[PDB]
């Protein structure tokens, strides 16, 4: 704040799923516009979302350029009257966001069971290689393409009427739990990055039984 | 220039060396063949406004190759609002008795359009500071031109990160911070008046002038640089304005 | 579901999530709804307006580029070339 008319943005938080990264913030603009600026520890700052009355800003295109780097972002405030007001130190009022490293923080969207079939006395559960916003050379990249070998999975399965909760994992992309010869089984999957220290596990993929 | 690197002879062409009777006074910058820009405070004492010498092409004060060019400083102009002994409005526009010769070793730095300085240059992370100042605090001064590549901060961050001092002069809108607060590197005592040249797309512009700092590369502190862009119309007003009697003119400001 | 109302504008796909969506945009679009035109943004505050040196915004008309006191504006409308031997801000040896 440090206000008299122009209020400072606050609560800057990153909303990122499958690298689709959107910075959001407070407060709902009142007689003032915001401009988002982003950079890397040692890079120049790039401005985004010019003079907007929004409380969000999409930064996908900048972050996927190198989801390995750590990005710091900051929002500027300007009275709607003029988009160039001299603060006190002569510069605009702005606030900094928390640091953001796509690779380690963007949560993995809810997985989706691609196509599971029967190979015999067991079930071959499969998960669709999710599509990310990490646009690489005109094309996009699948989670497996991005995290390569850092992405594993978990398979929670209930049986006909069930009685217990079972789990199975495979770093590949194909589960393979051994089932009996009757009792139908259900499959609830969830992408996981065990080497993570925050959003390690995702959300339980919608269920698909028999 | 604490923690720098010797500026390869020729790569700091706008670097001016301001001498007095033969002793180093400060550094300065060539924004034009007869116009040097330095730090106001560098003249708080100057008693012989005649031995005031400006040296370009300079590089190694030890040996004397043939690329140097001396020039008696004709006039020394500082802002009307500068108050000797204080931190604000620390900038000076020097005029040489006679223009220097442009050569591969003597080229001026561009004095950017204010707008440009404000919208673009200001957000280019790094810029080079340079001079023959001290290499450590009470340490010795450089014999070979030293240059440092430092990062700029907006005053809010500068305040948020520096250790609050007893009476740390406010970081007014005529100065900006650049450097590191981890004791690493920074400009120092003999550098005042030196350029803080920013590179933008193949061209270098004068965005800062060495002024003050707590010590030199003191932990939890940055180095304050005079925000050259508050002073552009000012500089260009003077450069056209016809000469004035005295040596130490005190041009009005704004 | 979610991608029902098809929030993703300007041709962007829509890989929604539970209680939310995710717009995949076309190279010239960005935003939660691919709403933003990577084009409609040619202003000096943006990226020096695309100019190599100086930039001037204009009322209801394309921004203009200009060059420094010793340069000249190339044919592309955004580039500057030296019109003199030793132009400011250029390091002769390296050059
Ligand atoms: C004249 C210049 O050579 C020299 C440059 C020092 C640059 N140092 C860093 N760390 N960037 N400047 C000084 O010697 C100034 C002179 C001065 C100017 C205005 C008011 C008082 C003195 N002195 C200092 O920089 C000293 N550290 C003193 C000081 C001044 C203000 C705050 C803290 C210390
Ligand atoms: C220093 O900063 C304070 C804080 O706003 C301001 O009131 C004052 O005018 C500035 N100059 C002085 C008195 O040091
Ligand atoms: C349709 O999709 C959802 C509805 O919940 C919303 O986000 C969009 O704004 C709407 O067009
Ligand atoms: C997502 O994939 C298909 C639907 C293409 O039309 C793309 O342009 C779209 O963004
Ligand atoms: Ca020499």
């Amino acid at each position: 704040s440090g206000t008299t008319n122009t209020v400072a943005a606050y609560n800057l938080t990153w909303k990122s799923t499958n690298f689709k990264t959107i910075l959001e913030w407070e407060p709902k603009p009142v007689n003032q516009v915001y401009t988002v600026q982003i950079s890397t520890k040692s890079g120049d700052w790039k401005s985004k979302c010019f003079y907007t009355t929004d409380t969000e800003c999409d930064l996908t295109d900048e972050i996927v350029k190198d989801v390995k780097q750590t990005y710091l972002a900051r929002v500027f405030s300007y009275p709607a009257g003029n988009v160039e007001s001299t603060g006190s130190a002569g510069e605009p009022l702005y606030e900094n966001s928390p640091e953001f490293t796509p690779y380690l923080e963007t949560n993995l969207g809810q997985p989706t069971i691609q196509s599971f079939e029967q190979v015999g006395t067991k079930v071959n559960v499969t998960v669709e290689d999710e599509r990310t916003l990490v646009r690489r050379n005109n094309t996009f990249l699948s989670l497996r393409d991005v995290f390569g070998k850092d992405l594993i999975y978990t398979l929670y399965y209930w049986k006909s009427s069930s009685s217990g909760k079972k789990t199975a994992k495979t770093n590949t992309n194909e589960f393979l739990i051994d089932v009996d010869k009757g009792e139908n089984y259900c499959f609830s999957v969830q992408a996981v990055i065990p080497s993570r220290t925050v959003n390690r596990k995702s959300t339980d993929s919608p269920v698909e039984c028999m | 220039i604490v923690g720098g690197k010797v500026c390869p002879k020729g790569e700091c062409p706008w670097q001016v060396l301001l001498l007095v009777n033969g002793a180093q006074l400060c550094g300065g910058t060539l924004i034009n063949t007869i116009w040097v820009v330095s730090a106001a405070h560098c003249f708080d004492k100057i008693k012989n406004w005649r031995n005031l010498i400006a040296v370009l092409g300079e590089h190694d004060l030890s040996e004397h190759d043939g690329d140097e060019q001396s020039r008696r400083v004709a006039q020394v102009i500082i802002p009307s609002t500068y108050v000797p002994g204080t931190t604000n409005h620390d900038i000076a526009l020097l005029r040489l008795h006679q223009p220097v010769v442009l050569t591969d070793h003597v080229v001026p730095l561009c004095l950017p359009e204010r707008t440009f300085s404000e919208r673009t240059l200001a957000f280019v992370r790094f810029s080079l500071v340079s001079g023959w100042g001290q290499l450590l605090d009470r340490g010795a001064t450089a014999l070979e031109l030293m240059v440092l590549n430092v990062p700029r901060l907006m005053t809010q961050d500068c305040l948020q990160q520096s250790r609050k001092v007893g009476d740390s002069p406010n970081i007014t809108e005529y100065m900006f911070c650049a450097g590191y607060s981890d004791g690493s590197k920074d400009s120092c005592k003999g550098d005042s008046g030196g350029p803080h040249a920013t590179h933008y797309r193949g061209t270098w512009y004068l965005t800062g002038i060495v002024s003050w700092g707590q010590g030199c590369a003191t932990v939890g502190h940055f180095g304050v640089y005079t925000r050259v862009s508050q002073y552009i119309e000012w500089l260009q007003k003077l450069m056209r304005s016809e000469p004035r009697p005295g040596v130490l003119l005190r041009a009005p400001f704004p | 579901d979610q991608c029902a109302s098809s929030p993703c504008q300007n041709g962007g796909s829509c890989k929604d999530q539970l209680q939310s969506y995710i717009c995949f945009c076309l190279p010239a679009f960005e935003g939660r709804n691919c709403e933003t035109h990577k084009d409609d943004q040619l202003i000096c505050v943006n990226e020096n307006g695309g100019c190599e040196q100086y930039c001037s915004d204009h009322t209801g008309t394309k921004r203009s580029c200009r060059c420094h006191e010793g340069y000249s504006l190339l044919a592309d409308g955004v580039s500057c070339t030296p019109t003199v031997e030793y132009p400011c801000g250029k390091i002769p040896i390296l050059e």
